[PDB]
RNA sequence: GCCUCUAAGCACAACCUGCGGGAACCCGUACCGCAAACCGACACAGGUGGGCGGGUGCAAGAGCACUCAGGCGCGCGGGAG
RNA sequence: GCGAAUGCCGGCAUGAGUAACGAUAAAGAGGGUGAGAAUCCCUCUCGCCGUAAGCCCAAGGGUUCCUACGCAAUGGUCGUCAGCGUAGGGUUAGGCGGGACCUAAGGUGAAGCCGAAAGGCGUAGCCGAAGGGCAGCCGGUUAAUAUUCCGGCCCUUCCCGC
RNA sequence: GAGCCGGUAGCGGGCGUGGAUCCCUGGAUGUCCGAAUGGGGGAACCCGGCCGGCGGGAACGCCGGUCACCGCGCUUUUGCGCGGGGGGAACCUGGGGAACUGAAACAUCUCAGUACCCAGAGGAGAGGAAAGAGAAAUCGACUCCCUGAGUAGCGGCGAGCGAAAGGGGACCAGCCUAAACCGUCCGGCUUGUCCGGGCGGGGUCGUGGGGCCCUCGGACACCGAAUCCCCAGCCUAGCCGAAGCUGUUGGGAAGCAGCGCCAGAGAGGGUGAAAGCCCCGUAGGCGAAAGGUGGGGGGAUAGGUGAGGGUACCCGAGUACCCCGUGGUUCGUGGAGCCAUGGGGGAAUCUGGGCGGACCACCGCCUAAGGCUAAGUACUCCGGGUGACCGAUAGCGCACCAGUACCGUGAGGGAAAGGUGAAAAGAACCCCGGGAGGGGAGUGAAAUAGAGCCUGAAACCGUGGGCUUACAAGCAGUCACGGCC
C-alpha cells in the first residue's frame, strides 16, 4: 500500500539500443498511469523523465499434459532521460 | 527475527512509515537481483517480503489502535 | 400493489360458475362452468386545506373518508 | 504412521526385515512415516551425467521402507513408548521407557 | 462556434488577444483478413461491407483478349492410352 | 442367469486395398540441403491471374508474426516444409482511432400515471453510431512493429506568468 | 515435538528445540467485478465533484478518506442518528395457478390446490387460550404420531373423493393491547365542558372494568431472550494408554513350530503373504484452553401479575347481521349450517351478541368485527456414525487438474479417464536406426509384474505343424465305412 515500487527493467534484445543512448525499456505494473510512470522512474531514479511510452502484452500457449494454460500479463512501457544520465549500472549490464 | 518483531513494535510514525518505505524499496532492489546472484538471494526475497509484511502489520496495530 | 382499497384491503380473487336450475322445483341442476374473475370497488378525493384527494375504495371508503373528516 | 511417529533421528532395530542390524536412521517424514535407516538401498546405475563422475552411477541408496523396524533400543531394544508423572516443572519429555530405558537425553548423543 | 444578456461577479482581477515558461492521462497497433487464419463441424469450387482499378485494342466502358505491376501453378505423382 | 428387443456401450470384421486425393491455371530441367526429399531451398525454361487469384480500410479471429532448433501427431501418403512442436523475442501515437464532448432510432429511467405480485407505461436527465464534432505529413529506420521509433518541416488543447 | 518452505519430487537457496511444519481462535489490509449504491457501463471497465498527501509545481496522475436508491422516526428547523436490500440444496406461509392421464369418449368431475411464476419469515416457519368442542348437567390452547373409518358422507351418487369429536402418545405457560371513565395532561377547537395525542388506573383468560360508600390490606411467580454470572457443550488442537521373543519354509513372514503374555480395551486399518501382544494416540479410559454457543440449576436483577360486597350505566374493534356473486368444508349445487370475502343494505355494550339443531318455540355453548411467544412433527447444504447398499458399463452421470472437454445463438447438454512394484530399485552402458524401437547387461522372487506396464479372457488379424482339395453341387450336418496321423 503506496510502496511507490512498480517495475521489473525489459531487458529484451531491441530493447538495448535504448539502454545505449537514451531510451530506457522496462516492464512496469500493469496500469502504471503515463504520470504514474514519471513519478515512479523521475523519484526512484533521479532521472529526467522524458517521453514514456506504453504497451501491454498478455501470454499464450503453454501445455500441462492432459490440460493446459497460458502465462499472465507482461507490461511494458519505455522512458527517456533527457542527457543520457541515471540507470548506469543497469544499462552497462543488459 | 521476530526481534525485528520487536524493532518493529519499537517504531511507529514518520518512523515506520520511512522505513517501511526505504526497505520495500531494498526489495526493488531485489527485483532486479532477479537475474545476477540470485543463489542466497532467494531469502533476501521472501523473507523481506515478509519483514516489509511486519512494518506494515504494524503501522496498523499502531494508528489503528490510535483512532 | 397499486389498487387494494386504502381505508384497507379489497383488491382480488375468484372461480365463477354456472348452470340452469330446476332443483326444489323439479330435478337436477345443470353445472358446465369451470371459469375465473375479476370482482371489485372504486376511487375518489376531498381536501386536507386546498390540496388532497384520496384515491382509495367503496365503503370501507364512504365511513372512512368520513373518519378523516372528523380529522 | 499418520502426523505421529516413532524414533527420530534416533537409532533402532529391524524386526521382521532384510537386516535387523539396527542402527542411525537418517530421516522420517510425520504422516508418510517413510524413514532412512543407512542400511540398504542401491545404485540407479545412475544418469551417466556429468552430475556423477561425468562418468557415473548413483551411489548412496536408502529410503526405508516397511514399518517393521523395532523402535528405540534402550540397554533393552524391542520396546514401546512412555510418558511422563512429571515429577519436575513442566515435564513432558515422554522419553522412553521399557525396561532399558533411552529419551534421545540431549547429552553424550544426540 | 459566433455572438447575447441573468447568477452575478465581473470589473480590478472576468473574457479577447500576444510572447515566454510549463503541462496534456485510459484502452488500441504483430499478422490473416475478398480469405486454407472470418461465417460453413474440414487447407470446404457457397458467403461476406467501402477503396483507381496499370497498359494496349474495340464507338463507349471495371464486358471483352494479352498483358502492368504484385499474385499464383490449387497439395498426392508416373503411366499407358 | 437373457441369440435375441432396426435395443444400450465398447471394441471389431465388411465390401476393400476398390471408391475418391475437393475444382482441366501445366509443368520440365539444373545445382543446394538432408538420414530420405515428385513433393523443402536457389536457379533457369513454360503456363494461369491482373480488373483479379489486385494492393488497402474495416469485420470477425485472436494467436500467431519473426528467430532457433524439431516431426513421431497434423497437412487428405509424401516432407527433412507448416498457418504443425519447444523456447525466446515481437505491436509504444498532445496531433491516427475510440473515450475523456454531441445527438437519433431506441434503452434506462429522479417525477408522474397505471398490475394479485413478477410489472406495464414514462418527463427530464444519462447511455446510446466511420451520423455530428475534433490538433500532421512526409523520408529514413529492425527478425518483427511504426502519419506512434528517428529526422525533417507544421500545428493542438489546457496550466503559470508576464 | 522436534522437522518443514503446499499437490512437485528437480534446480537453485533456506528455518527452526534460546516450544520450527502444522492444528484452532482471534487478527490485519485484504486488487477489480458482484446486491453495487458517488456517475456511467456490452460486470470482473472508463468517468467525476471535497479534505489529505507526494511529484516536475498549475494543468496531470496514483493511495486515502469520501459522495447511490430506499422506507424507516427523530432537532417538522439546515434535518444529523438508525433499518432493507443480495443471498441459500430440500423445508415453510401466503399470493396466482395448468394439460395431459382417469372417467376404456368427454364437456360437471379426476389428476389438485398437484407442476410451474411470484413475495416473504426462518432456522424453521405453521398454528397457538375458545362468538371452540359437545350433547353426559362434559370437555376444555396450538402442533405433531398412532386411531378414529376408509366409516360419517361428497358425486354424470359414475371414476372416484373421502372428515371430525373422542381414545392412545409427544409436548405442556400463559401475557397482552383501543377499549373515555378516571384523572394527568400538553395540543388544540375556540374556551368553559369535542377532538387530538403522550402516563397511567383499566391496561377484560375462561369475563367483566370503572366511578361512589364500608371488609381491604402489612414478604414468595417467573417469563416468550426480561436479564446477568456461572459449571459455560462443542468448535480444532489432547494424551496416556495392557502382553511376546526363538525358531522356521521363505524375495516376504504377522504364517508352520517352541515356548512367555495382555485384558472393564479379540471395533479396524496399517506392517512386502492371514499379529489381541509389530504399527494404531481405538474402543480401556481418561482429556483436556482465557476466545464462539444455554436447554439445566442456581441465584439475583422480579416488567408483571395476585383479595369483598354495593350501586341508575358509561367502557376491544370500520362490517356483525341480512340479500346476489364465490372461496374453504368429506358439501360438486344442493332441505345444506359454519368460517372467508366482491358487490348493496346496513345493529348492537354482558336481558349485548354469534355458536349446536334450514328453520321456530326451548335448553345448552362461547364470548368474536386488534395484539405476543416458547415446546413436541419439517427439511437436508454442511459434520459423524452405520448397511443379508455399489464396486469401477451399478453407484451421484462426477474415485480425481467431469459440470469440464465438446454440440448449441441462447435457454440448454453434458462424456470419458482408476490399478506397474514390496519399496523406484523404473532402467547407466555395449550393440542396428534419422528416430522410434529392437538385442544385450543390470532390476528381480516376476517383467509374457516393464511404464497406461495387474488380472489383461470373446471378436477379429497373424507365423508354424497334422489331416484335407481342382468333374465339384451342401446353411447344415451328421449315421457308416475306409485312407491318414
Amino acid at each position: 500500500t503506496a510502496y511507490d515500487v512498480i517495475l521489473a527493467p525489459v531487458l529484451s534484445e531491441k530493447a538495448y539500443a535504448g539502454f545505449a543512448e537514451g531510451k530506457y525499456t522496462f516492464w512496469v505494473h500493469p496500469k502504471a498511469t503515463k504520470t504514474e510512470i514519471k513519478n515512479a522512474v523521475e523519484t526512484a531514479f533521479k532521472v529526467k523523465v522524458v517521453k514514456v511510452n506504453t504497451l501491454h502484452v498478455r501470454g499464450k500457449k503453454k501445455r500441462l499434459g492432459r490440460y493446459l494454460g497460458k502465462r499472465p500479463d507482461r507490461k511494458k512501457a519505455i522512458v527517456q532521460v533527457a542527457p543520457g544520465q541515471k540507470i548506469e549500472a543497469l544499462e552497462g549490464l543488459i | 527475527m521476530r526481534k525485528q518483531l520487536e524493532e518493529a513494535r519499537k517504531l511507529s510514525p514518520v518512523e515506520l512509515e520511512k522505513l517501511v518505505r526505504e526497505k520495500k524499496r531494498e526489495l526493488m532492489e531485489l527485483r532486479f537481483q532477479a537475474s545476477i546472484g540470485q543463489l542466497s538471494q532467494n531469502h533476501k526475497i521472501r523473507d523481506l517480503k515478509r519483514q516489509i509484511a511486519r512494518l506494515l502489520t504494524v503501522l496498523n496495530e499502531k494508528r489503528r489502535q490510535n483512532a | 400493489m397499486k389498487e387494494g382499497i386504502h381505508p384497507k384491503l379489497v383488491p382480488a380473487r375468484i372461480i365463477c360458475g354456472c348452470g340452469n336450475v330446476i332443483e326444489t322445483y323439479s330435478t337436477k341442476p345443470e353445472i358446465y362452468v369451470e371459469v375465473c374473475s375479476k370482482c371489485h370497488p372504486f376511487y375518489t378525493g376531498q381536501q386536507r386545506f386546498v390540496d388532497t384527494e384520496g384515491r382509495v375504495e367503496r365503503f370501507q371508503r364512504r365511513y372512512g373518508d368520513s373518519y378523516r373528516k372528523g380529522r | 504412521m499418520r502426523v505421529k511417529m516413532h524414533v527420530k533421528k534416533g537409532d533402532t532395530v529391524l524386526v521382521a526385515s532384510g537386516k535387523y542390524k539396527g542402527r542411525v536412521g537418517k530421516v522420517k517424514e510425520v504422516l508418510p512415516k517413510k524413514y532412512a535407516v543407512i542400511v540398504e538401498g542401491v545404485n540407479i546405475v545412475k544418469k551417466a551425467v556429468r552430475v556423477s563422475p561425468k562418468y557415473p552411477q548413483g551411489g548412496f541408496i536408502e529410503k526405508e521402507a516397511p514399518l517393521h523396524a523395532s523402535k528405540v533400543r534402550p540397554i533393552c531394544p524391542a520396546c514401546g513408548k512412555p510418558t511422563r508423572v512429571r515429577k519436575k516443572f513442566l515435564e513432558n519429555g515422554k522419553k522412553i521407557r521399557v525396561c532399558a530405558k533411552c529419551g534421545g537425553a540431549l547429552d553424550t548423543e544426540e
